[PDB]
């Protein structure tokens, strides 16, 4: 049920290879450095960056091509994963 | 609205006064015209014959006695329909061996055939040649407004060099003449110098900086010097192209005494007598050696005037309403006042073998007694 | 000149609900924060609104 | 030797700021030292300059002399706001209240004096005047006698074979002639102005393939008396020139297919400039939509003039990506938040998109709220990826009064009030009322309406009002009537081209002072009723609960002087059940232009309109609600709404008349083909446009008992058509947006008429 | 239709206009329009209507645009 | 006015100032600066100009006064009045249009005003805890923050009826960063919440809950 939606798009952009370029054992420096700065971390203690890829060009679907990623207590990479959803 | 005018104007009328009885003779017109449009083109004389023009129109040819033409050619050209492009013409005529010269404001100059009044030839120029093209030995030097004063061969009408020169960013339309000098040719410029050319290669040896330019550069600066010098045994009497006055040598062209007591349009010289206008209608008169004041009248301030010439005791004077300002050749009464003509006078008039002539706004030619 | 309300003050930025503090329940922990924040209570008697008199102090001499 | 100070009557400064560079120190001896020493203090500090210090004794006098201060102001300037001139001496070192120098004369005199040479007025004198007030005072006496304008006279070129000057003119700005009736620009100089001048004469030349052109010098003359101004302008028009491909290069994230595709042509065809231009610019788009924030273009030539053919370079590259991270506002003191927000296209929290923050910028402008809006791109500190923009706004009253009072011969005490609030309580409402009444009329009405029902652009919208007709021309029409009621409406865009509108309402209507003629006595036969034909002391009454639909468009090039789009519309009714004349109706328009030729001055226009209402259980639409055509609106040559059938006034046998009815069958078609001005010189010829015309229309009744009245032009043909045609003009004035028109109706039918002159003003619909 | 050309004041606006339009019926007019420094707008004003079969001959007008 | 002996135009002032009418109070007070801009007054006087010209419901003016007074003697025995009225000067600037009597909510115009003016009461209840004028500005500066807290509240909450559901997410984090003490951090995590379930990171949305249980 639309009638006129403008576009809705939301932070850090995504391409493909760019999160290949990324492995565990990094820390926070050169996962920055290649994909820019996170737009969403948590604040509530662990020190973990949410990198959420949802745009929405209207009357059709909300891709959110969501990505999580925690660091060591140090910063340093302990797990990830991607979630296309 | 008609409340929107504020200056400082002039002196109505000068003190009507008619010693002498001023007078006409015939009165011929040439068609519009000059318009508003200020320019230089002022007619020429040659041998009882006479060559006037127009802004955008054709030119002419009559006697110096009758008023009565003699051929007339236009210089347009059908556009389309009824359109018929006009031709701008803005170069004062002048007249040298069997031809006439005109400059117009669109990089052509034209020279026409005395008798029949055919085109001998037509060469292109670089800007747009405005000042009053003089001959000198078959090499009719002009003047632009890009500094570049060319030198144009009659016969070929064919470029011989080309000497640039300056130029500020604003400028009054200074459009100095050239001079003659035994071979070698004395110009005024656009930025406050006045440089020295030899005329059979066109390379100047000598130059000076003698005076300043209008224009947020405040010295002596809303005098319309035609910045033609003038030179007397060698010792050039170039006055200012802006009014610091100076007198100055053959070949160094160093100062001879700077006396800036001008600001000036043009002036003439007779042996010991010059008259200028001090861009102010601040007539004077002075002696050949140095700073001295004759006399100076300037009830005329503020009127409109054009560059006077000598005729035989009397000056004589434009207004921009048509008046003839007779004065004594010394001070400085009014011998003689005459209207004339209701358009308006800009340009300069001339006088050569008695015959007097001068040009109006539109319904130019007068023959003045 | 829309404002004469607040001008000659009136007893409205008075009875302000005073502020309290939240507190972390188990395991995550509230965010340190600073910036913007109230000065401690350094407690006196200026009176409030109108019970104080906005006056120019006299000479001063 | 000297130990004592000295400062007589420093009167402003303090003491020991005046003790500072002093060589009377303390406990140190003075010497020749002493006098140099104060000297240069009183000097470096500069606030005064009097000073009287030698050799003598154990006094040491350092004068002192006090010209400042000043607080005042004399005017002075004649046709500059003051201020301004108070601002600019402000940036010069002076104001009210301050300490002043006679080294700042000169200064601020030339600073002004410069400021007239700009503005054109070439001749001004600003007199400095001080008089001393006791002890440091003195007055700021500014005269301003100034010259007048010092116009322009002639704007000619050389070199320009190609064209000619005046088509090439145009295009300018700083126009030649103000003709005394085509205003369409005026003249005076702006030393800046000169430079956009001379940029879209280079631009025009690049869009032809005269790659090489360039300019060469420029010259301003000026006459000896600051009244006419000479600008000449000098080329060198060189050649045209072809292409052959296009050779994008430089690291662009892959993102080259589309590329490619994105910059094809057909070779050896003459170099385009805009066209340049616009790929670049759509290059740019296309990175904006992918993300990065700031790219670049950059298109080098690279030619071979023997070949005629220019191999155009472009170099690009995106950038970063550039995170918006929190939009905030400054200015809106009295118009609420959420208000500035809705109106934007750049969402919090993602990639920051150029292109949309201006889009944005443009929007908030068109709102109409606000008078001055600018923008910005500060960065965060510490991070390289994020920033926030900010939005600068100076808004302005919105809200407006009216009053008016008047009486004429043929109209009563006038009276007309209303406030219209624009922006009432900057909540995006907005409401007014109005109200007027001689004898006649008595119209009032009130405007409720908010432009955001919905966060998405819903609209929605109220309405009441009051119609007391009262005309009294014995016996033309005349039908006296009172009538009133209310409704509500929606709106919502779906494309930025198309709309949409579904009102609800109700309406209640009085009838009185009916007079004898039988379309209105069949109507009311079809109601129920019966009435004496014989006498006009008539009245009736009626409640119906409307319905409203529509659709509208857009697609024209421009919004002035259209050349190639389109106007559809559409609108219909119907009475909702319940109501009380059953019946519904059809409207449609259109307006169509093609462009006949590719450089825009030959083109075609095609209007039609259409129109149908039919009432449902027998009962004849009623009349007040009927169709008309005719005037110099939809059909030329006629009178307005001389068209359609007459009325039959019942005899107190039948007659017939002139004056017309009306009805509800309409159509109307017509045609045009756009075409300059063949006369008038090229200087202006931009802003005249004409065409040729030949037009139709049609109107009827559809319940006319075409059997008995015989002897009277039937009505229920639907065939009769009056077609004209003729020339029309249509230019600017100095009173107003112009449309002459003098057509000839070749046909017609009879009681109809011809109105051979036809003068309007502003048909911009 | 009809409006003035540029006409006002240092703290004053003088306006000299004329007065018809497009649109009620015909409306010819002639009148003017006096400005205070900030808000109100506001001058007189003689008019000539069409009423259906005659004209309306005579017609005076007061105006007040007090924006706010 | 005319010229006169000062210190009797300066009584005069200052009892017509008493009187409370303060036009002509103002206009013989500033004659009597620009008569004797020197006099033993010229301090006095600055002090009961800003005072009038506050009282004169005519802000602009008394600000640029109060900078000039800063700017001429930064150190004085007297200054922390002058602080406090620069802070009571942009309060009250805060509020500002027509809906004086008509008693209509304020919350969300722009702020840049109140922001300046907690910064102001924020240097004076440092600078000069002593003076008689502390208190007061306390419980401004709890009003302040409050009215500062409900504008993110206004911006968040549209956000949320618009659906950039990662800017109400952030900037009600940086909220809670900051003003953590009001009424409308605690009307403002539901929204918080909402917006981490609507985004499928229910991981977070949870603990949210568990501190909106918590309190």
């Amino acid at each position: 049920r639309v009638v006129y939606r403008p576009d809705i798009n939301q932070g850090n952009y995504l391409t493909a290879n760019d999160v290949s370029k990324i492995r565990v054992g990094m820390t926070q420096q050169q996962v920055a450095y290649a994909l820019g700065t996170p737009l969403m971390s948590d604040p509530f203690g662990t020190n973990t960056w949410f990198y959420v890829f949802r745009q929405q060009p209207g009357h059709e679907g909300v891709t959110q091509q969501t990505l999580t990623l925690t660091f060591n207590s140090s910063g340093v990479l302990t797990n990830i994963d991607n979630k296309p959803a | 609205f008609n409340s929107e005018e504020d200056v400082v104007k002039m002196s109505p009328l000068p003190t009507v006064e008619n010693q002498f009885t001023p007078t006409t003779a015939w009165s011929t017109s040439v068609g519009s015209g000059i318009g508003n449009f200020y320019s230089n083109l002022h007619p020429a004389l040659a041998d009882n014959v006479v060559y006037a023009a127009d802004r955008a129109g054709l030119v002419k040819a009559l006697n110096a006695d009758d008023g009565k033409e003699i051929w007339s050619v236009s210089l347009a050209e059908k556009d389309g329909w009824f359109s018929k492009e006009p031709a701008l013409l803005s170069g004062g005529v002048t007249v040298s061996g069997g031809h006439v010269y005109i400059g117009s404001e669109k990089a052509q100059v034209y020279a026409l055939n005395t008798s029949d009044g055919t085109v001998a030839w037509q060469t292109k120029v670089a800007g747009e040649a405005l000042s009053r093209p003089v001959v000198s030995d078959g090499l009719v030097l002009i003047h632009t407004s890009n500094g570049q004063l060319q030198a144009l061969n009659e016969a070929d009408g064919a470029v011989k060099w080309t000497v640039n020169l300056d130029m500020p960013s604003l400028s009054l339309r200074g459009e100095s003449a050239p001079t003659t000098a035994f071979g070698a040719a004395v110009v005024g410029g656009d930025n406050g110098r006045v440089s020295a050319v030899l005329m059979e290669q066109g390379q100047m040896i000598w130059q000076q900086r003698i005076s300043q330019a209008t224009g947020s550069t405040e010295i002596d600066r809303l005098s319309d010097v035609d910045t033609t010098p003038v030179v007397v045994n060698g010792v050039v009497f170039a006055l200012a192209y802006n009014g610091n006055l100076t007198a100055l040598d053959l070949r160094s062209g160093q100062i001879m005494w700077k006396r800036e007591l001008g600001s000036v349009n043009d002036f003439i010289v007779d042996g010991n007598r010059i008259y200028l206008v001090d861009q102010n209608d601040r007539v004077m008169a002075l002696t050949i050696d140095g700073g001295v004041t004759l006399w100076t009248q300037s009830d005329l301030l503020h009127r409109l005037l054009t560059s006077p010439v000598l005729y035989n005791g009397n000056l004589v004077v434009g207004d921009s309403e048509g008046y003839l300002h007779w004065i004594n050749v010394e001070d400085g009464r009014f011998v003689a006042q005459q209207k004339v003509d209701s358009s308006g006078f800009q340009t300069e008039p001339v006088a050569a073998d008695g015959k007097l002539l001068i040009q109006a706004k539109d319904g130019t030619v007068y023959s003045i007694t | 000149s829309r404002y004469k309300r607040q001008v000659s003050g009136d007893e409205a930025y008075l009875e302000a609900a005073p502020l309290a503090e939240l507190h972390a329940p188990a395991g995550m922990i509230l965010p340190v924060t600073s910036g913007d924040y109230a000065i401690p209570v350094t407690n006196g008697s200026g009176a409030v609104g109108k019970a104080l008199d906005i006056r120019p102090p006299a000479q001063p001499l | 030797v000297v130990k004592d100070i000295h400062f007589e009557g420093l009167q402003r400064v303090a003491v020991g700021a005046a003790l500072l560079s002093m060589p009377v120190r303390t406990g140190d001896t003075v010497n020749d030292e002493d006098i140099s020493n104060t000297i240069r203090a009183l000097f470096a500090t500069g606030n005064f300059e009097d000073v009287r210090v030698l050799r003598d004794g154990d006094t040491l006098l350092v004068q002192v002399k006090e010209r400042p201060t000043i607080a005042s102001i004399t005017f002075g300037n004649k046709s500059v706001k003051d201020d301004m001139l108070k601002q600019n001496l402000e940036a010069s070192g002076v104001r009210v209240g301050e300490s002043l120098d006679r080294t700042t004369i000169a200064d601020i005199e030339k600073g002004l004096e410069d400021f007239y040479y700009s503005v054109g007025k070439y001749s001004a004198s600003v007199k400095a005047v001080v008089t001393p007030l006791p002890r440091n005072r003195v007055d700021l006496k500014l005269v301003f006698q100034e010259g007048v304008s010092a116009e322009i006279q002639q704007i000619n070129i050389v070199g320009n074979h190609a064209f000619t000057t005046d088509e090439l003119i145009s295009h300018f700005q700083l126009r030649d002639e103000v003709p005394w009736w085509n205003v369409v620009g005026d003249r005076k100089y702006q030393k800046q102005k000169l430079a956009g001048d001379l940029e879209t004469l280079r631009s025009y030349y690049l869009d032809r393939g005269y790659a090489r052109f360039n300019i060469d010098s420029t010259q301003v003359s000026l006459t000896p008396d600051k009244k006419g101004i000479y600008v000449t302008v000098n080329i060198t028009e060189g050649d045209q020139y072809k292409l052959s491909g296009v050779e994008v290069s430089g690291n662009l994230a892959g993102h080259s297919a589309e590329i490619e595709q994105l910059t094809k042509i057909e070779p050896g065809e003459l170099y385009n400039g805009t066209k340049v231009t616009k790929m670049e610019d759509d290059i740019k788009k296309l990175l904006g939509r992918y993300g990065y924030a700031y790219p670049r273009v950059q298109s080098m030539p690279e030619i071979n003039d023997a070949d005629k053919t220019v191999k155009l370079r472009v170099n690009v590259d995106a950038g970063n990506r550039f995170y918006v991270r929190k939009i905030r506002f400054e200015g809106n003191d009295t118009s609420k938040d959420a208000v500035l927000r809705r109106e934007m296209r750049q969402m919090e929290g993602a990639w920051l998109g150029s292109d949309l923050v201006d889009q944005g910028k443009e929007r908030l402008n068109r709102l109409g709220f606000f008078e001055t809006v600018d923008t910005d791109t500060q960065r965060v500190p510490g991070s390289p990826d994020q920033v926030d923009v900010v939005y600068k706004v100076k808004e302005r009253n919105t809200g407006s009064f009216n009053f008016g009072i008047g009486y004429g011969t043929e109209s009563g005490v006038s009276f007309q009030a209303g406030v219209q609030q624009d922006n009432w309580l900057g909540t995006g409402y907005a409401v007014g009322i109005n109200g007027t009444k001689n004898d006649y009329q008595t119209y009032a009405e009130l405007s409720v309406t908010n432009p955001y029902f919905t966060v998405d652009g819903v609209s929605l919208g109220g309405r009441l009002f009051y119609n007391d007709f009262q005309a009294d021309d014995a016996d033309l029409s005349d039908y006296t009537n009172k009538s009133y009621g209310t409704d509500v409406t929606l709106g919502f865009p779906i494309n930025e081209y198309n709309s949409l509108r579904a009102g609800l309402g109700y309406v209640h209507n009085s009838l009185s002072n009916m007079q004898p003629q039988v379309a209105m006595w069949r109507y009311l036969y079809s109601m129920g009723e019966h009435p004496s034909t014989s006498d006009q002391d008539n009245s009736f009454k009626t409640d119906d609960f409307t319905f409203n639909y529509g659709w509208t468009y857009n697609k024209l090039d421009r919004g002035y002087f259209p050349t190639d789009g389109s106007r559809v519309n559409l609108t219909g009714k119907v009475t909702i059940p319940g109501s009380d004349n059953e019946y519904y109706k059809v409207t449609l328009d259109t307006a169509t232009y093609v462009p006949i030729d590719d450089d825009h001055k030959w083109v075609v226009l095609g209007r039609t309109r259409w129109g149908y209402g039919d009432g449902l259980g027998g009962k004849e639409m009623p009349f007040y609600e009927n169709f008309y055509a005719g005037g110099s609106s939809t059909v030329r040559g006629f009178q307005s709404n001389t068209i359609g059938p007459k009325a039959v006034y019942f005899p107190h046998d039948l007659c017939k008349s002139d004056d017309a009815v009306g009805g509800n069958a309409m159509a109307v078609a017509s045609l045009e083909f756009i075409t300059p001005t063949p006369f008038i010189s090229d200087k202006y010829a931009n802003s005249v446009r004409t065409s040729f015309f030949w037009d139709m229309g049609t109107v009827w009744d559809t319940n006319w008992d075409s059997s008995q009245y015989s002897g009277y032009p039937d009505y229920s043909d639907p065939s009769n058509i009056r077609m004209s045609a003729g020339i029309a003009l249509q230019w600017m004035s100095p009173l107003g947006p112009l449309v002459f028109s003098y057509a000839q109706p070749f046909k017609k039918y009879d009681g109809d008429k011809a109105e051979q002159f036809q003068f309007n003003c502003g048909k911009t619909w | 239709c009809d409006v003035g050309k540029s006409f006002s004041g240092k703290d004053w606006k003088v306006t000299a206009r004329a007065g018809l339009g497009y649109q009620s019926r015909m409306l010819m007019s002639v009148g003017l329009n006096a400005e205070i420094r900030d808000n109100v707008r506001f001058g007189l004003e003689f008019e000539k209507s069409a009423f259906g079969k005659y004209n309306v001959d005579n017609a005076v007008n007061a105006n007040f645009r007090y924006s706010f | 006015v005319p010229d006169n002996p000062p210190n009797e135009i300066y009584a005069t002032a200052q009892q017509k100032l008493q009187d409370g009418n303060w036009r002509q109070a103002i206009t013989q007070l500033e004659a009597l600066d620009n008569r004797y801009p020197f006099g033993p007054y010229s301090q006095q006087v600055q002090l009961d100009l800003i005072y009038a010209y506050y009282k004169n419901a005519d802000l602009p003016l008394a600000q640029a006064a109060i900078d000039r007074f800063i700017r001429l003697n930064p150190t004085h025995p007297n200054i922390d009045y002058v602080m406090y009225m620069r802070g009571l000067t942009n309060m009250a600037l805060d509020d500002s249009a027509l809906q004086g009597f008509f008693g209509v909510d304020r919350s969300d115009r722009d702020p840049q005003h109140a922001r300046a003016a907690f910064s102001d009461f924020s240097k004076l209840v440092r600078g000069y805890p002593n003076s008689q004028y502390t208190t007061d500005a306390t419980k401004r500066l709890v009003f302040l923050k409050d009215r500062l807290a409900k504008y993110e509240y206004s911006v968040a909450e549209y956000y949320t009826e618009r659906g950039a559901w990662v800017a109400v997410v952030n900037r009600v984090e940086g909220m809670l960063r900051d003003y953590p003490d009001t009424q409308a951090t605690r009307d403002a995590l539901p929204l918080m919440e909402n917006a981490y379930r609507q985004m499928q990171m229910n991981a977070q949305a949870e603990k949210v809950a568990k501190i909106i249980a918590a309190n």
